[PDB]
């Protein structure tokens, strides 16, 4: 019913 | 009638020895006499005659101290990784009470009691009366914890996890292993946000997993949901995190113990959207026993 | 000591980002029902009005005529390629097509009504979700005139 | 409905009659579960600002009886170990902090070394609600709580406290900040359609925004120096940067009405400063305005130093006022007179004795009307208005009305009025020579009364 999602990784990735 | 004879066994530091707690199955709580790795257990098996007339015939009496794992609640699954056995009397007749010594020297003891679903590992006394067609049999159980120090190396957990072109944040925790009555000191921080988040809150994970290569069963119970923001946030928005293990009495992680089962935690950061769609990132941290000084 | 008031230390933040618009700025009203034809072919539609502030969509405001089977056009495109879990539109009313009815069948006012709302629930559902929104069915949908 | 908001109350009324009755008992993590459990309450979205308002209130006096039971039995000497952090394990993050800062303030009292920190945190950990009203409400209930206990000048002097005055402005400095941001943040929330709505719910909660500006004056520490460097940089800092209309036209009338006037003339150009670079739906003429105001209220008021000579105040507000108009884009004509008024009853109040500037006021009005190429000014216009309420001020203020006739520039503005004011305004002015006796009048004041009769007459 509920809809999960993984959060994914970020490479090399600046702010 | 009942029973010819009553089996009691009572260590000799019974009175000044520590006891600790275990809960069982649907909240009972249990409470044993605690010991540790290296321990000697020594003390006194005590025979009450309790029909004074007759006679208990016997091919000998022994005292055991045993230390098994149980799987899935299955006696033909039971595997002792410690036995060690001391004989009592040879085949013999009872007429009278009667008590017994023993000692076993420097006992060890190398896992720590637990009580799961799947999984029970327990260390217990047993004495034996052996009879002709039923032994007398007495069980004594015991907790066993087991100790650490601070460790050598405890670095922080710090990353960036993301849904692109949504949600970019950066979160930190203070440590990788946190002993039983530590705190997660932690931070959320928030790099890019494109939706309208609801609330965020860290849950403490347990996993139990049983079993070995594809023969594997995972059992999860959430331990603890602990919400941390309430509302939208915006960018270059911080957010603390200050999580109090004390308050969900977690066991020690447990990490293939005998090669046969494992119990690991969880810090799972979860964040939910105004039409309840869920963002997640899983952490295992090392729970561990502190040695008390 | 008497209380733990530890903490991680905090990066100041930005005054533009403090006070600055947020940037998920994001509704969907379905709106204003017309009939459209005469006798057999007549059907209804209702007009699909945006505002956002999302970089992903074109036009930052839009409006445009839509029809129940450009709904069920959508909802079908999204359930192949997505992999979004879609939403339920608020339904195929087959036997209010059928004639002699107690009521004006499918123009009736109560059911225009209801099923307009449960199209505004199920396009902001839908329009929010992050998967839906690299799509092109999604953006022919809400924002060209025609699909 | 209205129902939520009475349901509410009465849930309320339950759990803290509930908690009452385990502090009788002396069972304290009950009392504290009803305690949460009423603050449970404050976690809803669906009341309005005025219902939350009112749940707030209900819950705020109930949580004192808690704050003052904790406070009594930790001042008799027995403290309850661990409460600080006790009160954390709370699952829902709006009764934790509604705890903990009543737990806090508790442990301010009782253990005066903890101060700095305690405070420290409350104001750090309560960044986890983000939403804007719950924010807010929360923000206020800190501010309201640490009322008497944060650092100050005038203290007993126990040396075993921690932190000073500076850490009190950076306390308040920071949930103003904090605040201001979550009700700026108020506009951009909900339904686009309910626009007019949204700044009707942010006009009510302005108060709880203003409040941190009305504590800092309260700080007996807070000097002139303090004020210029730290208080007043602090809050300009967030009013020409939040870039909202709203609260910068509310914050800078609350700075002028919260501190007093000796703050106000050590700091009159940067807060002209900040003005020109506010929005420009801002009434900017009102702030200026209200300042003047406040400023002659000064002038009059004996026991009391006055205005020192250094601080030219005619100099400053005439060559700001100037420079605030040029920043504008559209303002009204009348508005631009209306500052004229002000101008000159700044300089009658404030210098009764230098006539010269009344009439510089008068002869820089003039080249205002001047400049602006304007038609035929009838006396319906708001312009003629307010120049007949600028014109009628020295005639009206003044002892002795020779001297208004010794004006050179008074007059001149009579051109620009209709046909009809000409005749009204030379009538009052000539009226009132007659309602008070004449002396003798000299060369120039002679000419000044035969020019007032010739717009009368033609
Ligand atoms: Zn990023």
């Amino acid at each position: 019913q509920p809809e999960l999602y993984l959060m994914n990784t970020m490479s090399h990735h600046h702010h | 009638f009942g029973p010819i004879c009553e089996i009691d066994i009572v260590l000799n530091d019974g009175e000044t020895r520590k006891m600790a707690e275990m809960k069982t199955e649907d909240g009972k709580v249990e409470k044993h006499y605690l010991f540790y790795d290296g321990e000697s257990v020594s003390g006194k098996v005590n025979l009450a005659f309790k029909q004074p007339g007759k006679r208990l015939e016997h091919q000998g009496i022994r005292i055991e101290f045993v230390g098994q794992i149980e799987l899935f609640n299955d006696k033909s699954n039971t595997h002792e990784f410690v036995n060690l056995v001391k004989e009592l009397a040879l085949p013999g007749e009872l007429t009278q009470s009667r008590s017994y010594d023993f000692e076993f020297m420097q006992v060890e003891k190398p896992y720590e009691s637990y009580i799961g679903a799947n999984v029970r590992l327990r260390y217990f006394l047993k004495v034996t009366i052996v009879r002709r067609l039923t032994d007398l049999v007495k069980e004594y159980d015991l907790i066993v914890h087991q100790l650490a120090t601070y460790p050598d190396v405890n670095n922080s957990i710090k990353m960036e996890v993301g849904i692109e072109d949504c949600l970019h944040i950066e979160f930190e925790y203070n440590k990788s292993k946190y002993h039983l009555k530590d705190v997660i000191v932690g931070k959320i921080y928030f790099l890019l946000v494109r939706i309208k988040i609801q609330h965020m809150e860290l849950q403490l994970i347990k996993k139990e997993i049983t079993g070995i290569g594809p023969s594997t069963t995972t059992e999860t119970e959430t331990i603890a949901k602990y919400e941390i923001m309430d509302g939208a946030p915006v960018k270059g928005e911080s957010i603390p995190i200050r999580l109090f293990l004390a308050g969900y009495d977690p066991t020690p992680t447990m990490r293939d113990v005998n090669k046969k089962f494992s119990v690991r935690y969880f810090l799972n950061l979860v964040l939910v959207d105004e039409e309840d769609r869920r963002y997640f990132k899983q952490q295992e941290i090392i729970l561990w026993r502190k040695a008390p000084e | 000591t008497v209380a733990d008031t530890r903490r991680l230390i905090t990066k100041p933040q930005n005054l533009n980002d403090a006070y600055g618009p947020p940037s998920n700025f994001l509704e969907i009203d379905v709106s204003n029902p017309q009939t459209v034809g005469v006798g057999r072919g007549r059907f209804t539609t209702y007009e699909i009005r945006v505002k956002t502030n999302l970089p992903i969509f074109k036009l930052k405001e839009s409006t445009v005529r839509r029809r129940y089977s450009d709904f069920e056009w959508l909802r079908s495109e999204l359930e192949r390629e997505s992999k979004v879990v879609v939403p339920p539109l608020p339904g195929k009313a087959f036997l209010r097509q059928l004639p002699f009815r107690g009521d004006d069948g499918i123009f009736d006012d109560n059911f225009i009504e209801e099923r307009k709302q449960g199209l505004e629930q199920f396009i902001n559902k839908v329009a929010g979700h992050p998967l839906a929104q690299n799509e092109r069915c999604l953006h022919m949908f809400l924002q060209d005139e025609i699909i | 409905g209205s129902k939520l908001l009475d349901e509410a109350i009465q849930a309320v009324k339950v759990q803290s009659f509930q908690m009452k009755r385990c502090l009788d008992k002396n069972k304290l993590m009950d009392a504290l579960k009803h305690a949460s459990n009423m603050l449970g309450e404050l976690r809803t979205s669906m009341l309005s600002p005025k219902s939350y308002y009112e749940l707030y209130m209900a819950i705020s006096d109930e949580l004192h009886y808690l704050e003052v039971y904790l406070t009594d039995e930790f001042a008799k000497g027995r403290k309850v170990a661990d409460l600080y952090e006790l009160v954390q394990y709370a699952g829902n993050i709006i009764p934790r902090l509604y705890l903990l800062i009543t737990v806090g303030v508790v442990y301010v009292k009782s253990f005066p070394q903890s101060r700095k920190d305690i405070l420290k945190d409350l104001v750090e950990m309560c960044r986890g609600v983000q939403h804007p009203l719950r924010g807010l409400f929360l923000r206020n209930y800190l501010l309201q709580c640490t009322r008497n206990i944060l650092p100050d000048e005038g203290e007993p002097t126990d040396e075993e406290t921690t932190g000073d005055i500076s850490d009190s402005m950076d306390f308040v400095l920071l949930n103003f900040a904090e605040m201001n941001k979550l009700w700026v943040r108020m506009q951009h929330q909900g339904h686009s359609r309910d626009r007019e709505k949204r700044e009707r719910e942010r006009q009510e909660l302005r108060i709880l925004v203003g409040t941190n500006l009305v504590r800092l004056s309260q700080l007996e520490g807070v000097n002139v120096e303090r004020y210029k460097q730290i208080v007043l940089t602090g809050i300009l800092e967030q009013v020409v940067n939040c870039r909202d209309a709203l609260a910068q036209e509310y914050l800078m009338e609350c700075i002028i009405q919260v501190f007093p006037d000796e703050f106000h003339l050590q700091t009159l150009n940067p807060f002209l400063r900040a003005c020109a670079e506010l929005h420009q739906n801002v009434n900017v003429k009102n702030i200026i305005i209200a300042l003047i105001d406040r400023l002659a209220l000064f002038a009059h008021r004996e026991d009391g130093p006055g205005i020192p000579a250094d601080i030219k105040l005619f100099d400053i507000f005439s060559q700001q006022v100037a420079t605030v108009i040029q920043s504008r884009q559209d303002m009204p004509s009348e508005d631009v007179v209306s500052l004229q008024v002000s101008l000159i009853n700044l300089a009658m109040k404030c210098y009764p004795d230098r006539v010269d500037y009344v009439d510089k006021v008068l002869e820089t009005t003039v080249e205002i009307f001047n400049k602006l190429n304007l038609e035929h000014i009838a006396t319906s216009s708001a312009v003629s208005k307010e120049l007949t309420r600028l014109l009628k001020i020295p005639v009206d203020t003044y002892n002795n009305i020779l001297t208004v006739l010794k004006l050179k520039h008074f007059h001149p503005l009579f051109e620009y009025f209709d046909y009809e004011s000409r005749k009204s305004m030379s009538c009052y002015v000539l009226s009132n020579v007659l309602d008070y006796n004449t002396e003798i009048v000299s060369q120039d004041q002679v000419d000044s009364i035969m020019n007032l009769v010739s717009t009368l007459i033609q």
